[PDB]
Order: structure tokens, then sequence, then C-alpha cells
């Protein structure tokens, strides 16, 4: 009940409740969307 | 040909022919701890070399 | 869970110790070199334009890059640079410590 | 009401270089008072035994000059903490 | 940079991994069904709503 | 509190008149311009520049 | 708000409820 966030075309499941906020360049964002599409995966390892 | 043989491939993909340093990485399931200097501007890190060298504490007076 | 955390925290700590190097041993050089002087110069003027404590009496002058290096001069810098050895370990040399030129 | 035993990483001002454990408890702390947390599992009813751990892990933890790491790009300081909540 | 909001995390490292076929179908929004890009974007098209706003069409996810 | 000498002077100016301000970041990031001002607006602004905080989560900053 | 000067960047339980 708590943990339950929804999504605006209505899909509501429970999931990832741990995310921070780093800073980054935009084009790192812009190369992992390429890389996605070319299936490739990038782990991020977050410090703390 | 001899920039093969290291340990971030960040470097190597920036330099030249990008898309095979990228599978050879990928293939590996390389991870580099962003070290050198063309890593951590590609995630956008402070550098290592000169005033990175270090870090920098603060004595506060209280436990 | 908790215990999890309590593990991960303590081999964290635990290796924090390990790479770091008593006072009575390092072998790093006793000056302050450039690069340390220019970072804990920005670093303390970075912290009193945001409104820290300052020490020194302040000549009417308001450049915070200028209030650092006076307190530099005074040695008021409450600051500890951590020189990290290629492996990891690190020695925490003081600025007072530290002797500039 | 049980008493539960956390560790924090929070930010310390260069407003509050001078006392971090009043700093830590204004930032952090007293907003998280009557406030229900989506970690520990309950409303937090108060705090007390707030410990700041310490930078330099050589430093007696009987001394009073503990070391704060600041942020290579802002004058703010991050490091762990201690602290037992009032949770109902 | 603004120094006044400062990041407590870290990009410790990256490591380089192969994007499996189950878990992009579990992280996606919707799936692109026709060809076509607009009529205003097509609904199951590539610019649909769900993979983001699109010309003051608030973004359907 | 040792800045204020020189920085209202400058939100007085104006962007137009050197040296002077274009922008006043608030406390809360909020970036108001002083492009399309008056003066008296600038100096009235440049009088507010230097005010106690009145939000608690945001009583750890100051202007720029 | 939830920046990084009200709340902290993580809670981790230490020990369980006691
Ligand atoms: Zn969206």
């Amino acid at each position: 009940d708590s943990q339950i966030w929804e999504d605006g075309q209505g899909n509501k499941f429970v999931g990832g409740n741990e995310t921070t906020t780093v800073a980054i360049p935009f084009v790192l964002k812009y190369l992992d969307s390429e890389l996605s599409a070319m299936g490739i995966r990038l782990r991020y390892n977050v410090e703390p | 040909q001899g920039m093969e043989t290291s340990t971030s491939s960040f470097m190597k993909m920036s330099y030249e022919t990008t898309c095979q340093f990228l599978t050879k990485a990928v293939l590996d399931n390389e991870r580099e701890q962003l070290d050198s200097p063309s890593a951590r501007i590609v995630v956008g890190k402070l550098n290592n070399v000169g005033t990175g060298s270090f870090d920098v504490l603060a004595k506060v007076p209280n436990a | 869970g908790p215990e999890d955390f309590q593990q991960h925290e303590q081999i964290r700590r635990k290796t924090l110790k390990e790479k770091a190097i008593p006072k009575d041993q390092r072998a790093t050089t006793p000056y302050m070199t450039k690069y340390e002087r220019a970072r804990i110069l920005g670093t303390r003027a970075l912290q009193i334009s945001m409104n820290a404590p300052v020490f020194v009496d302040l000549e009417g002058e308001t450049d915070p890059l200028r209030i650092a290096m006076k307190e530099l001069a005074e040695k008021k810098i409450p600051l500890v640079i951590r020189r990290y050895l290629p492996d990891g370990s690190f020695e925490d040399w003081s600025v007072e410590e530290l002797i500039v030129d | 009401i049980v008493r539960v035993p956390i560790a924090l990483y929070v930010s310390l001002a260069p407003m509050y270089l001078e006392n971090p454990l009043q700093g830590v408890m204004k930032q952090h702390l007293n907003p998280l008072v009557m406030k229900y947390n989506n970690k520990v599992g309950g409303v937090v009813l108060g705090y007390e035994g707030l410990k700041i751990l310490d930078a330099d892990p050589l430093s007696k933890e009987d001394t009073s000059e503990k070391l704060i790491k600041i942020t290579p790009d802002t004058p703010f300081g991050f490091t762990w903490c201690h602290v037992n909540l009032y949770v109902w | 940079m603004d120094i006044s909001k400062p990041v407590g995390s870290e990009i410790t490292s990256v490591d380089f991994g192969i994007l499996t076929a189950k878990e992009i179908r579990n992280l996606s929004a919707k799936q692109i069904t026709n060809p076509t890009v607009l009529d205003h974007p097509v609904s199951g098209g590539l610019y649909d709503l769900a993979l983001g706003a699109f010309l003051r069409n608030l973004c359907s996810t | 509190a040792y800045n204020i000498a020189e920085l209202r002077q400058a939100v007085i100016n104006g962007p137009d008149k050197w040296p002077g301000a274009t922008q006043i970041q608030n406390e809360d990031g909020s970036l108001v311009s002083l492009i399309g001002m008056s003066v008296e607006q600038r100096k009235a602004l440049a009088n507010q520049l230097l005010t106690p905080s009145s939000n608690v989560s945001t009583h750890t900053l100051n202007k720029k | 708000t939830a920046t990084t000067l009200n709340t902290p960047v993580v809670i981790h339980a230490t020990q369980l409820p006691q």
C-alpha cells in the first residue's frame, strides 16, 4: 500500500524505491540511450 | 594497436575504433574504475592529476 | 538486512583503517605542493563565501580568495590534505603541519 | 515505541562547520520528528545519542576533533553518522 | 553547476554488460507496432506519448 | 555580511551600468532577472538582498 | 524540496529494532 506507485497510463506496480541523484553530463545520458539501442547495458555503481 | 593492453576502455573508445573496443569491453564484462582522465570526463568526475591528486578534509571542533 | 549492512559497514571501516598511514611513519614531502595550496585556497574561499565562521580579522576586503590567502598566511585554515598513495593508502597532513614554500 | 539505531549519510553546511552536531541535528534530524519514514517503518518521535563518525580511522574515538570530507565541487561536507530514533 | 546544491552520491565505476530481452520487455513503457509516426502522434507509433512528452502533449508515462 | 557593500551597488547599477548585476538568484534556486526592471525596483531588491531566511528548509543558503 | 540539505542521502538500519 505505502510502496505502491502508479503510472500515467494506469500501470501501477511496486518496485524500485531506492534511487539517488548524481551529477553527470547529459551527453552521458544520450550515450546510454544510444548504447541501449545497441542492446548494451552500463551499470553505474553509485558509491554510498 | 599498442593501446589495446590498457585497463580503461573509455580511453580507447574515445581515441578511435569505438565500436571494436566497445564489443571487447562488453564481451569481457570489463569494469573500469574511472581512473584514466578520459573516463573521468566521460562520466563527469573530478580528474586525478594535479589538484585532484588528494582530498580535502575539514577539522570540525566537535566530535 | 540490518546485519548485512552492519557487516558491510564493518568491512568498509576495516578497509579504511587498513589503508590509513599513521602520523609517525608518513614519508611524503613536508612542504605544501602548489596544487595543494591552490585547492586549499579555493575550498576555503568556497566555505567562507558560503557564510562560514572566519578567524582572521577582515581588513575591509571582500574577495573570498584573498581572505583565504590571509588565513593561509596566518595558518588559520582548518583543513586537512589527504594525500593518496597509488594503492589507496592515505596520509592525513594538516595545513598548519605543512610548510608553505 | 521502539528504539531503532540507524546509520545516516548527511550533509554539513559551512555555516555549521563549527558545531557539526547541532548542524546535522537541525539540517536532518529535526525535520524527521513527527514524520513517518519510509525506511525505518514508523513515525519518529525523537532522537538521542547522535554520534558523528570520523573520516580518519586512526583517530581515537574519544577525541573531539573529527574530519569531515568536503565535496570536491562544493563547500558542503558529507559524512557517516550513527543515531538512535524513537519510533512508534 | 550551482554550488548551493551538493550531490551526495557518486559513480565509483561503470561495468559493461548485455541488455537481455527479458529486462527490456520488463522496463519498457510501450511496444511500437505500426510504422506510422504521425497522422498528431500515432498511438502505438514511434512518437507515442509513452516514450516521452511531445509538443505540449503531456507524457502518458 | 562582508560583500553587500559592492553587490548592493551592482544591483542598483543594474544590467546596463557597469559594474552591475544581471540576475539575483534567490535562496530556493529562483533566478530573477533585472534586465526588464526599473531603478526603484532594483533598489528595493538590493535593500532586501540580505535578509534572514523565512523558510527553515532553506536557512543554510544565501542569495547569489 | 528533498534536496541534499534536509534529507539524508541514505538511511541504513544498523541493527534490528531494539
Ligand atoms: Zn515521460
